């Protein structure tokens, strides 16, 4: 009768999918945005600089209308 | 090192209308945008790295700006609703801003910036 | 870095907190001669535990920390593969692989990673 | 910032390390301070690739003289020094108090982390490690690996004709 | 912005922390049920409801029973030990590969081989410090493991970074993104299990416990509050380990679900073990690390050393 | 650099062990100096590259711009603790994180 | 014989030795096989690189198709 | 090089350590040839059938760990503060470097170690210590130009070196403290030349090669040996000792050409005082040999009877004997040797 | 001056260490455990100066190498120094 162990099997791997399905979770609620960025790489690190000095936020994102539209030339 | 003889160049020169646009924002038009500033920065880039000295290239620098601010004016004009989408996607898919992911979207765009 | 200082920290702080917890929800009772008594199998015992442990796999034990060290030139290996050239980094590499085998199997034919008997 | 009370610590450390005699007192000493002065050495670096390696490299070490430390010094004694822990309690909060009212601009290490490099430094784009590790196995520098590589070997058989092993075990007699 | 970006970095080591916490608990019961099933025995399913909140009522027990003092231990070393293990055990956790970051962790693959060795030298103290026969015998049990497990384990762990390119951990996911390491691997998967059994001091290599030929090892003198860390130290051991081998050799889809099916599966193997195999000796653990693993380990440097190599011509 | 009197063959296997040629911002500054040893040799060479010496040993030690650097900070303080400074205006605004 | 000794008795050195010689041979096409593709060369480069038209290395330029 | 295949490797792998130092173009590079060195000589000189050989294992690398540590200190320091391999002009930061260098090679102040390791070791270990381990140390003291550091050892080192060896009986722990002498003289040479140093290193490496020969080939320990040594013609034994007053630097043989070339080149360079001291101390150094000559000069003994043949290696005699002809009639070669010049 | 403000602290460390490598205590594992102290010092000014040039500090592992080297070979010889005289006592030594 194996069906008995199943109910320890599906405790443990609920449990430690809690992590990356909350942060997954937590990080849309709290930034905004899934993941967060990646400071693997100096450009990524460089970069991220930029952002957060532009925006004043690193994961609110500067589209087109930043930039101004017209000169008068 | 920087004394009162050597000389730098007044601050007004130094302004310029700058992009101040964000990270992914950048990459969304990075392949587009490349094949149209590679003469200014081919030659701004050549420069600085024979050259050392920023203000001798500064002239070449105001021009690569100035072709990477006239490319998005293109944009802002004609594929606005796409290239955000795209920029959105490419944010907010993956924590490295890979393009392997996206690739639909950026197909949308693709078929915008070909067709105007 | 400094992030991971500070978790390292904080779980140090939590872990604690578990025995502090335990040392006082623990039933409490009188500490007996007996019961503090180290235990080895309930006859007392007959010898320190502090008295000199022989050794055998000594010799062993002294080329674990030169192996180790050869271990810190070879986890650079792939990290320089992509930039250094081929030959010197082909070469270099074999000889020093080939050099570690044939020194284990050196000693392994003298039987010095035996132990001592 | 925590590179000021790390400068604490390490000297804290060494200055009950003097003082030690138990061998396992100064082993814990010495674990602890490995700690340290790894964490300290990837602060001034562009990366903690030593510091992995370092630390890994003494662990090995550590654990050998407990084995012998173990069997050789096994039956010795502690004692708690009343002065000592005054004395390191007592210099530690000092140190600690200067750490906070510290110009730590002035303090801070001129040694060029990977951040406080240039923008416009294109060696700095590669791999962490790329290039640093790099000459280690190109010509003419990988000879010196080389000679190592003899030197650890000769080692080895240093180490096996010293020891004997066929004349028995190691007991403290 | 970044002020907030590191409070999620806390969050996620507290939630991170408390579900390995927890699982851990539960991973003790799958422990007994399946442990009991191999055996053709029930295992735990009276208390409560069918068994399930059995380790939640062990571990009121374990708690209200009274520490030991023991006479001939140095109490403050004795006393601490515990706290280390269980430290130790959780704290290299942070470097298990997230998508939705939780640490960069480059050189994260070398993180796994300081923070493993590190978990002897709590084995080891607790044992010394127990000052009983049994105990010192349980902790030099323990290091002469470490002699033998430390030296191959970094090979074998080179052997698969070659494959990968960089010691970062994710980069394990994009490279068994069409197939699973396993294939490519198989004689290593196999040696990487029985090397993660003695990093856990598992059946068959169970020698710092030593259960029969030592009393209870280098727990013999340990009680309520002491031993229930160690042993809780334990088995967070055996969930990572086991986790580590699903990101090398299984794919490493950490965001998917069937990851965390392989993960169980893969704590079942080593309870599936535990069941099967009798103990080595002592010494033929030490023998076979340096005689059979260690030889065996470099010669497939130079297999991968070539077909990188090789690989590389062509890409 | 020491130059070794045997010179034998060995000297090539640790000579190239330690130096600055590989991307370096003193690279430059070092080749000048010490080929100007080479052609004046070592003992007349210390007499002879005064100024090498010093370029060299102010792009790698770096001793006489930090100790610039400390005058400038030191003054900074001994002039708030004389009260010539204020609190509200104690440090000049600050340089822009993406720069340098 | 000696092959069958070892085969009887220690068959992992003989196995793992054998995947070991392979890793020898086929290091030694992939090296020769670099050399045979001027793999120096490499039509992609880390960093931003820029010649003159003039400069010698302009010339030696690998010309591939994507 | 005298028992297994292995003795063999450990005497190339110290030659090879050696040539790393000396060829060094940099303290870095200089100092790992030390470490190379260091385990290739502590196998050579440990062996477990005596208890004094393996303390003199100890005190040797205690010793040596303590100088090669002290030594990267201040090498370290010294390119922290200068950033090159040289510094330009000498101050404390180049003493303490020079302080390690005769601790590794035991001058005056820092002999300490050296004689009271001599103990133990066979006589074929003496001679790799004395000669071949000074070459190292030395040679790197050649790079660094403090003087009244330098200067201080070599007063020290001929006083001390003679004055503590009237005391022993130990021909070992005797030739140790004659040692330290002929080390005064080479570190007084180095401060002038290195040519004159080389040239000078070699003799005293020649007559120390001899004088080693003979007692290793006929195992004497002890002055009582001396007398007790039994040789067929007693002319023979009286001429064999004629190598001491060689190596005492007496004019008539070939062991004074070395003291002499040095003699030529300090006073050209006005360094009379030193001279004084040195040569003057020299005569206590002559003593003692002397006192070994009382075996050989004197040449009817009373002697123990119960040996009447002497049992010799051929190959080791074979080679001492060719040496020992030169080391009596060696003067005048001179004329060859172009050196000099 | 800079080397107080940067460099002082590790050499006031390095002192230490020797004054470890000479007190007197019984065991002779005492020297080895300070041993490897002033190896761990010495590593760290190394470390800074190797950082003066931007990418030198491979020659960390050379010096590792020969750090673990001598901490081997002291340990053979405390092996040796058990198999003649039974105990590693400095006070058990001849004191000559
Ligand atoms: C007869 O022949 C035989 C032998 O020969 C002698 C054998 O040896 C054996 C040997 C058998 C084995 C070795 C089997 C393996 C078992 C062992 C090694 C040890 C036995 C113990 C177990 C299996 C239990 C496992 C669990 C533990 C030991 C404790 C671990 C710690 C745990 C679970 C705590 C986790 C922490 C948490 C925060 C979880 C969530 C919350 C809680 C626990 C809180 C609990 C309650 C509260 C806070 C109260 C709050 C109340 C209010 C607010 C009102 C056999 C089978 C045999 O047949
Ligand atoms: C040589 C290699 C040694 C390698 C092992 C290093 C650690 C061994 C320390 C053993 C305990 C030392 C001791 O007794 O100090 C007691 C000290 C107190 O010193 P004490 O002098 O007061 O003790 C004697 C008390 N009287 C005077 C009453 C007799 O207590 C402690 O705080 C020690 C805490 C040890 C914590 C456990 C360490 C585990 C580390 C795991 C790895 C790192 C994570
Ligand atoms: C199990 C043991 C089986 C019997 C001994 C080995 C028989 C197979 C011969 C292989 C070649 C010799 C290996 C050997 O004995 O070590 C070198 C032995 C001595 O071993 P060793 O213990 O003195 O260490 C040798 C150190 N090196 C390698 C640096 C020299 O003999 C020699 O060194 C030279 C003769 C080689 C040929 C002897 C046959
Ligand atoms: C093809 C290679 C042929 C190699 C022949 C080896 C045959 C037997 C190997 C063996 O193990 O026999 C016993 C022999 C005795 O050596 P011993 O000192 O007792 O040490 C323990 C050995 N298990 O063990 C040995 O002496 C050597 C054992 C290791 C030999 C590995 C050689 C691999 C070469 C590739
Ligand atoms: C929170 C409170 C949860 C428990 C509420 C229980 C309410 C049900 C009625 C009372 C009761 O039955 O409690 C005991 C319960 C079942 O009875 P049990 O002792 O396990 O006997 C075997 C049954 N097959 O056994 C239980 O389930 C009690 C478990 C409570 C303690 C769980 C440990 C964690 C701490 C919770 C606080
Ligand atoms: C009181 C003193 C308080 C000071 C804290 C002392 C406890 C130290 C605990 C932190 C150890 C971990 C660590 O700091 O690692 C630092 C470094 C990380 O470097 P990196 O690869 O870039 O990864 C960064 C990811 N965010 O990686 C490393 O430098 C190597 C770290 C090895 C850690 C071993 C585990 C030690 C556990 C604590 C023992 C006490
Ligand atoms: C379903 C899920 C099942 C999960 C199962 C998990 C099992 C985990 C537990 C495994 C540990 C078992 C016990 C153990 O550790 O055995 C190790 C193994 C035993 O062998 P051993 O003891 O050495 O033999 C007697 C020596 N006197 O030691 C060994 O000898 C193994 C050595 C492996 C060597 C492999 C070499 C492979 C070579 C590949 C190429 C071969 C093809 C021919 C050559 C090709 C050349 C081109
Ligand atoms: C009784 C115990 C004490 C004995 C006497 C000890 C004092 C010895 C004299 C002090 C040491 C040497 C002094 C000296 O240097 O004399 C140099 C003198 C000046 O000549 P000049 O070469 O022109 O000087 C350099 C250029 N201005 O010109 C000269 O003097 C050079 C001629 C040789 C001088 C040798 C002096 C040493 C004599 C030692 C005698 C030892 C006692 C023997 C009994």
């Amino acid at each position: 009768m194996w069906f008995e162990i199943l109910p320890g099997a599906v405790i443990i791997t609920t449990l430690l999918s809690v992590p990356i399905y909350a942060m997954y979770g937590l990080d849309k609620l709290m930034i905004g945005n899934a993941f967060r960025r990646n400071m693997d790489e100096r450009f990524s690190r460089v970069m991220y600089q930029r952002d957060f000095r532009l925006t004043d936020n690193p994961y609110k994102m500067n589209g087109l209308d930043a930039i101004p539209d017209e000169k008068t030339n | 090192v920087i004394t009162n003889n050597t000389t730098l160049p007044e601050e007004s020169e130094l302004n310029v209308q700058e992009l101040n646009l964000s990270s992914a924002a950048l990459r969304a038009g990075a392949f587009h945008l490349g094949k149209q500033c590679e003469q200014a920065n081919n030659e701004f880039m050549l420069c600085r790295q024979e050259l050392d000295d920023p203000r001798a290239c500064l002239a070449e620098g105001k021009a690569v700006t100035s072709c990477a601010l006239d490319f998005f004016r293109k944009v802002k004009k004609t594929c606005h609703e796409e290239f955000t989408q795209y920029a959105t996607c490419l944010d907010k898919s993956s924590g490295t801003m890979a393009f392997s992911h996206c690739r639909k979207t950026q197909g949308v765009f693709d078929k915008c910036i070909k067709d105007n | 870095m400094f992030s991971i200082i500070f978790i390292a920290l904080l779980i140090l702080l939590i872990t604690t907190i578990v025995m502090f917890l335990a040392s006082i929800l623990s039933k409490k009772a009188l500490i007996d001669r007996e019961k503090s008594s180290p235990f080895e199998c309930g006859f007392d015992p007959k010898s320190s535990s502090r008295l000199p442990f022989s050794l055998r796999f000594f010799l062993i034990t002294i080329i674990f920390l030169i192996f180790d060290v050869e271990i810190a030139l070879i986890l650079p290996m792939i990290i320089i593969m992509k930039y250094s050239n081929i030959m010197i980094w082909t070469i270099t590499s074999i000889i020093f692989i080939l050099i570690l085998l044939i020194g284990l199997y050196h000693e392994w034919n003298q039987g010095m990673l035996n132990w001592s008997n | 910032m925590i590179q000021l009370m790390l400068y604490s610590l390490i000297i804290t450390t060494s200055i009950i390390f003097l003082n030690m005699i138990h061998p396992l007192a100064l082993g814990l000493t010495l674990l602890i301070q490995t700690i340290f002065v790894c964490l300290l050495t990837g602060l001034m670096t562009k990366s903690f690739w030593y510091s992995y390696i370092l630390f890994l490299i003494f662990l090995g070490g550590m654990l050998v003289l407990f084995i012998y430390v173990t069997s050789l010094a096994s039956n010795e004694m502690f004692n708690l020094s009343m002065k000592l822990t005054l004395f390191s309690s007592l210099i530690l909060i000092f140190m600690l108090i200067l750490s906070f009212i510290m110009d730590k601009t002035s303090s801070s290490l001129f040694l060029m982390n990977n951040d406080m490099q240039s923008i416009i430094n294109m060696n700095s784009y590669f791999m962490e490690n790329s290039l640093s590790l790099n000459k280690l196995y190109n010509f003419p520098t990988n000879f010196i690996t080389i000679l190592l590589m003899n030197y650890l070997l000769i080692t080895l058989i240093v180490i096996v004709k010293i020891t004997k092993l066929f004349k028995g075990p190691i007991r403290m007699m | 912005m970044f002020y907030m970006e590191f409070i999620l970095s806390l969050i996620g080591s507290l939630l991170l922390i408390i579900c390995v916490l927890v699982s851990v608990a539960f991973l003790t019961l799958l422990e007994r049920k399946v442990l009991g099933y191999i055996q053709i025995r029930k295992g735990p399913n009276k208390v409560g409801l069918m068994g399930i909140p059995q380790p939640f009522c062990d571990a009121i027990k374990l708690f209200t029973k009274e520490q030991t003092y023991p006479l001939l231990s140095n109490y403050l070393s004795y006393y601490i030990s515990p706290i280390f293990s269980l430290f130790l055990s959780l704290f290299v956790w942070m470097c298990m590969p997230f998508f939705v970051k939780l640490y960069s962790f480059n050189l994260g693959g070398l993180f796994f081989l300081c923070c493993t060795s590190l978990g002897v030298y709590t084995v080891m103290v607790a044992g010394w410090s127990s000052n009983s026969n049994y105990a010192l015998l349980g902790g030099l049990r323990a290091v002469a493991q470490t002699i033998s497990y430390e030296v191959s384990l970094a090979l074998i762990l080179l052997s698969f970074i070659f494959l990968i390119g960089s010691y970062n951990m994710i980069y394990f996911f994009f490279y068994q993104v069409y197939m699973w390491f396993l294939i490519i691997l198989f004689p290593m998967a196999l040696v990487w299990v029985s090397i993660s059994l003695a990093e856990t001091n598992r059946t068959p290599f169970d020698f710092a416990e030593g259960e029969s030929e030592l009393v209870s090892g280098f727990n013999v003198e340990y009680s309520s509050g002491g031993f229930a860390l160690i042993f809780m130290a334990e088995y967070a051991s055996i969930l990572f380990m086991s986790m580590l081998f699903c990101v090398i050799f299984l794919g490493c889809d950490v965001f998917n679900l069937l990851f965390y099916m392989k993960l169980t599966f893969i704590s079942f193997v080593f309870i599936w073990v535990r069941g099967t195999l009798p103990r080595f000796r002592y010494d033929k653990l030490m023998y076979l690390a340096w005689k059979c693993f260690l030889s065996f380990s470099l010669n497939y440097l130079l297999f991968f050393i070539g077909f990188k190599i090789l690989l590389f011509s062509l890409l | 650099s020491l130059t070794p009197f045997l010179r034998l063959p060995l000297t090539d296997l640790t000579g190239c062990l330690i130096n600055h040629q590989t991307y370096d911002k003193c690279g430059k500054f070092e080749m000048k100096m010490m080929e100007c040893f080479e052609a004046y040799g070592l003992e007349r060479g210390k007499r002879e590259c005064a100024d090498l010496i010093s370029d060299f040993q102010e792009c790698v030690g770096m001793q006489k711009q930090l100790m610039r650097f400390h005058a400038m900070r030191n003054e900074r303080y001994k002039q708030w603790l004389k009260g010539e400074r204020k609190g509200q205006e104690f440090f000049a605004d600050p340089p822009r994180v993406d720069a340098y | 014989s000696l092959l069958k000794r070892a085969w009887n008795e220690i068959p992992d050195i003989v196995g793992g030795s054998a995947l070991a010689l392979a890793g020898i041979v086929m290091a030694t096409i992939g090296v020769a096989n670099y050399y045979a593709k001027d793999g120096d060369n490499r039509r992609y480069k880390l960093g931003y690189v820029v010649y003159r038209h003039d400069d010698p290395r302009a010339l030696k330029v690998r010309n591939d198709e994507d | 090089m005298f028992n297994n295949s292995s003795k063999i490797l450990f005497i190339t792998i110290m030659i090879i350590g050696t040539l790393i130092t000396v060829t060094s173009n940099s303290w870095l590079g200089a100092w790992m040839g030390l470490e190379i060195n260091l385990l290739s000589f502590i196998p050579l000189l440990s062996d477990n059938n005596n208890l004094m050989s393996t303390e003199a294992s100890l005190k040797y690398f205690l010793t040596q760990v303590l100088a090669s540590t002290v030594l990267l200190f201040s090498s370290i320091l010294l390119m922290l503060k200068n950033n090159m391999n040289n510094e330009i002009n000498e101050s404390f930061t180049s003493m303490i470097i020079m302080s390690a260098l005769l601790l590794k090679s035991g001058a005056a102040p820092f002999h300490f170690w050296f004689p009271n390791m001599m103990e133990g070791l066979t006589w074929m270990n003496a001679l790799m210590l004395m000669t071949w381990q000074k070459i190292a140390p030395l040679m790197l003291i050649s790079y660094l130009n403090i003087k009244y550091l330098l200067l201080i050892s070599v007063i020290l080192s001929v006083i001390i070196g003679a004055i503590g060896g009237l005391n022993q009986t130990s021909l070992r722990k005797l030739m140790a403290f004659s040692s330290i002498n002929h080390l005064g003289w080479m570190l007084s040479s180095l401060m002038i030349s290195e040519s004159i140093w080389l040239i000078y290193f070699f003799f005293y490496s020649f007559l120390s090669f001899v004088l080693t020969f003979m007692f290793n080939i006929f195992k004497l320990f002890h002055l009582n040996q001396l007398f007790s040594w039994f040789v067929n013609s007693k002319i023979l034994k009286f001429t064999l000792f004629m190598n001491f007053l060689s190596l005492g630097g007496l004019p008539p043989f070939l062991g004074f050409l070395p003291k002499w070339l040095v003699i030529q080149q300090l006073t050209l360079c006005n360094q009379y005082f030193m001279l004084t001291l040195m040569m003057m101390s020299t005569l206590i150094t002559l003593f003692f040999y002397l006192r070994i000559c009382y075996s050989a000069f004197m040449m009817n003994y009373f002697e123990n009877n119960w040996i009447m043949k002497m049992n010799m290696n051929s190959i080791n005699y074979n080679m001492y004997m060719i040496m020992t002809f030169f080391s009596i009639f060696g003067l005048f070669l001179i004329s060859l040797f172009y050196f000099m010049f | 001056m800079i080397m107080i403000l940067y460099w002082s602290l590790p050499m006031i460390l390095f002192i230490l260490g020797l004054f470890c490598f000479v007190s007197n205590r019984k065991h002779l594992l005492s020297m080895l455990l300070s041993l490897e102290f002033i190896v761990l010092m010495l590593f760290f000014m190394l470390f800074i100066y190797l950082n003066m040039l931007n990418y030198e500090s491979y020659f960390s592992m050379m010096f590792l190498t020969f750090s673990v080297c001598e901490g081997a070979l002291g340990l053979s010889i405390l092996v040796s120094m058990i198999r003649t005289h039974g105990n590693d006592y400095f006070q058990s030594f001849s004191i000559m």
